């Protein structure tokens, strides 16, 4: 995982902290974006588990494709943790 | 007791005491160190107020949800809370309210001990409103179940404009609905219609008490909901009659500071839509949340702050405080300070209209002051200039305020106004030219003419 | 600028150029326009060279309008005559701002005649200054032992407006 | 050869390939005329910019990612 955390337009100091049994996204107004490259040698998905709790900060889950070659916003999620899934291809998808 | 017919038959929620919990509202605990539903048992009811029960940890949310379906008939539901706070530290109240079953929004969040005070919330349109009130005990998380003093009372829940709940207190009535300008008045037993120059409101039924007259400077409205300016001010001064005119001034205009930045990178600048007046008293100058989508709120001057998008919108001109050129009107006064003096020099117009919402920050309101200029070289229809001194207009807290020059807002000039050059007569000749010596508009430039002295 | 053309070196700088955000960042195609000066004067011809006034609107004030001719050096296959460049000036008396260059409606890129680029400016400025009998006089006779001699004015600048004397008759 | 389209339009000519060893690319490339110009850079596994702009030779190093 790269917790790649840079400024829109300090922050540096905010992103993406492993607060425990779950990560943590950054309260204040940066980007964090926390990536994955991982080669998929067989078709595949992604199941992970996203609690969505205000509206204030946005969350993007999209995964690059092979060739770099990029429905990204996930909608809120009440209750519950909620579920997400996408499906991913034999590429070396890139999780963002 | 039974409700005698000659009132309207009028259903609300009172629960000033809790011996037996009310169906509607249940308890739920959501842990904090795992964001998950627990199904405690959050709160417990003492008899005349609940409070906060221990669950496994004081970090834990206590949840004490009440869902009504609809309402029964924008303020068509005002619920008041009596909140008392014994808390000691990190005391929030997440007071969350859901729009049309939406997720679940924080409208107010109060932080820190408290006493008892009465919290009002205004209902935009009908829909299924569920009111949850969050307790964290502490922020921070400790091992132990070691802070049990941080209960939050509420011993009062006042809901008004409720669809199938009991009749607490009845309202009076006529039973029909009244046309709009006839306040609705039981003793009187025939709709009875309100003085001319009046609004009537629809909060206290009874008499003719809430219908309340219009200020200086406006006409009612047919509907009698708000008052209307008739963008056209005449008051009287010893030399003349003076006639600001602002008819041009009812379309809306998009001014916008200059972006600031935050104590980060992130950029912002506020904008403001005003609409002075016409349109028959319709406040359609609405902000909606554009990014959302990938609410809005009807005032005559709308608040929002855009980045580089539509986010924050809160309303800033719901109700008709009076138009004069007197600086102070019903104890609001804007920023003369601000505001260059101008060049004409003609006594400067004031604008006021306040918004009906209150705040933990504005006590007393929101109040938005607007100041009207006429300078002659703006020959453009508009020039909304916003002060220098204050470029987001909130320096204030509660008033903002812009600026607005243009020809028009000069004082409509009577006959007498223009400088005579009239010649007398000598060598059998003379000469009457009329023109202009700060008039606006008028009769025409009159012409020379030639008579034989 | 003592006849320096610093706007290639000329008085009128021709220059394309795409929106750098677009791109990605835009400077391309520099041609000189102005490198020879023709004339200037109130006439519409000078020296061969005219200015398409049928795409100027006619102006306010109504005074006959000033062109200036500055005529490149440049010859291309295109332009057999050479890029000759024609600028009409204007005066407005409510072009309260120091100068208002305004595009011609007609011909958005001005190029339409080909080797003819035209832009049309508007200011206070540009009326001829009036002289001294050119303010309009308003003196009151004398009637009843009381005269007022008061003077105001497409003029530009020059003396000051004169003040009222009283004077007894 | 291949050829650039003369056209004003943006097309690309994109080459996946997964290097399990450090290496370089080696390529002949014409530029008769600065009116078309030539941008050719490598994106890393993370897709990630790792200079940009360019019959002469050229060459540039390339990492053990998945070189695009
Ligand atoms: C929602 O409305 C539009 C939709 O994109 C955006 O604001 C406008 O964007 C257009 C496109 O450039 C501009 O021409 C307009 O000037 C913008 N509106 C204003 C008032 O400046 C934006 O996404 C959202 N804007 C608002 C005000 O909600
Ligand atoms: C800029 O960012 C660096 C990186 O964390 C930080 O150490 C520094 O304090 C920042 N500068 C500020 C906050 O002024
Ligand atoms: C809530 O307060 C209003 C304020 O006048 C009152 O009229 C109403 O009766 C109250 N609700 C109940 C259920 O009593
Ligand atoms: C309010 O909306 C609810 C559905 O959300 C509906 O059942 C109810 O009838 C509405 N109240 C009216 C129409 O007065």
């Amino acid at each position: 995982f790269a917790s790649l955390s840079a400024n829109l337009e300090n922050c540096t100091s905010s992103k993406w902290v492993p607060r425990g049994d779950y990560i943590a996204s950054n309260t204040d107004e940066c980007t964090a974006t926390l990536m994955y490259a991982v080669n998929l040698k067989q078709s595949g998905t992604v199941n992970f588990e996203y609690y969505y709790p205000d509206s204030s900060i946005i969350f993007e889950f999209f995964v690059q494709n092979d060739q770099c070659q990029p429905s990204r916003w996930m909608k809120t999620t009440e209750k519950g943790w909620e579920f997400h899934s996408v499906e991913l291809n034999r590429g070396n998808n890139v999780l963002y | 007791t039974h409700c005698p017919a000659g009132t309207e038959p009028a259903v609300g929620f009172e629960y000033k005491w809790w011996n037996t919990l009310p169906s509607n509202m249940e308890t739920t605990v959501l842990s904090g160190i795992n964001f998950e539903y627990k199904g405690l048992t959050g709160w417990e009811v003492a008899g005349d107020h609940i409070y906060t029960a221990v669950g496994a940890s004081d970090n834990d949310f206590m949840i004490l949800t009440l869902v009504v379906p609809g309402f029964r008939p924008k303020e068509v539901a005002r619920i008041t809370f009596v909140f008392e706070t014994i808390c000691s530290v990190n005391c929030e109240l997440y007071f969350m309210v859901g729009m049309n079953s939406r997720t679940n929004t924080p409208v107010e969040t109060w932080k820190g001990t408290k006493g008892k005070q009465s919290y009002t919330y205004t209902i935009e349109e009908n829909a299924t409103v569920s009111f949850t009130w969050a307790f964290q005990r502490t922020t921070l998380h400790e091992t132990g179940r070691k802070y049990t003093n941080d209960v939050a009372k509420i011993y009062s829940i006042n809901v008004t404009n409720v669809m199938g709940g009991v009749a607490s207190y009845c309202r009076p009535c006529a039973c029909t609905s009244c046309p709009a300008g006839h306040y609705i008045n039981r003793d009187s037993g025939t709709c009875h219609l309100c003085p001319s120059n009046t609004i009537l409101k629809a909060h206290q039924p009874y008499g003719a008490q809430a219908c309340v007259p219009c200020g200086p400077g406006t006409k009612n409205n047919k509907i009698h909901s708000l008052c209307y300016n008739d963008c056209t001010f005449s008051r009287n001064t010893p030399s003349r009659i003076f006639n600001y005119n602002f008819s041009a001034l009812a379309g809306t205009v998009s001014l916008a500071g200059v972006p600031s930045f935050t104590s980060k990178g992130l950029k912002y600048f506020h904008h403001f839509t005003l609409s002075l007046c016409g349109n028959q008293g319709k406040k359609m100058a609405v902000c909606t949340d554009n990014v959302t989508d990938l609410k809005s709120v009807t005032a005559y001057v709308c608040q929002v702050v855009i980045i580089p998008v539509s986010s924050q919108p809160v309303s800033l001109a719901d109700r008709l405080v009076g138009v004069s050129t007197d600086m102070t009107l019903e104890g609001i006064v804007s920023p003369v300070e601000l505001f260059h003096p101008e060049t004409s020099g003609i006594p400067d117009i004031v604008f006021f209209f306040r918004s009906n919402d209150v705040t933990q920050s504005c006590s007393s309101g929101r109040s938005t002051t607007i100041r009207l200029r006429c300078n002659p070289m703006k020959a453009a229809p508009g020039t909304l200039r916003l002060p220098s001194m204050c470029s987001d207009g909130t320096c204030d807290g509660c008033n903002f305020h812009f600026l607005w020059e243009s020809v028009a807002a000069c004082p409509l000039c009577s006959a007498s106004d223009y400088h005579t050059f009239v010649s007398s007569c000598v060598a059998g000749i003379q000469k009457t030219t009329y023109m202009w010596r700060l008039c606006s508009g008028g009769i025409s430039l009159p012409e020379q003419r030639v008579t034989i002295c | 600028n003592q006849g320096k053309k610093m706007a290639v070196t000329a008085y009128v700088c021709q220059v394309v150029i795409i929106p750098s955000e677009v791109m990605g960042y835009v400077s391309s195609q520099p041609v000189s326009l102005a490198d020879r000066l023709v004339g200037v004067s109130t006439d519409m011809t000078l020296e061969g060279i005219v200015s398409p006034v049928e795409l100027f609107h006619p102006e306010t004030s109504g005074i006959p309008d000033i062109v200036f001719f500055f005529r490149s050096n440049d010859v291309t296959q295109s332009c057999s005559s050479g890029r000759s460049t024609t600028i009409r000036l204007r005066c407005n008396p409510m072009k309260a701002a120091p100068g208002t260059l305004r595009l011609p409606s007609m011909c958005s890129d001005g190029t339409c005649d080909g080797c003819n680029f035209h832009f049309l400016w508007e200011s206070v400025a540009a009326c001829p200054l009036c002289s001294a009998s050119d303010y309009h006089t308003f003196v009151s006779s004398c009637v009843a032992g009381i005269q007022k001699t008061t003077y105001m004015w497409l003029c530009s600048g020059g003396i000051s407006l004169p003040e009222q004397r009283v004077t007894i008759c | 050869y291949i050829a650039s389209n003369t056209d004003e339009c943006t097309a690309t000519l994109m080459y996946a390939v997964n290097l399990k060893q450090s290496g370089t690319v080696n390529f002949e490339y014409y530029y008769p005329d600065s009116s078309i110009i030539f941008e050719f850079f490598v994106q890393n596994d993370q897709c990630q910019p790792s200079s940009r702009w360019m019959w002469e030779f050229h060459s540039v190093e390339l990492n053990r990612g998945n070189n695009v």
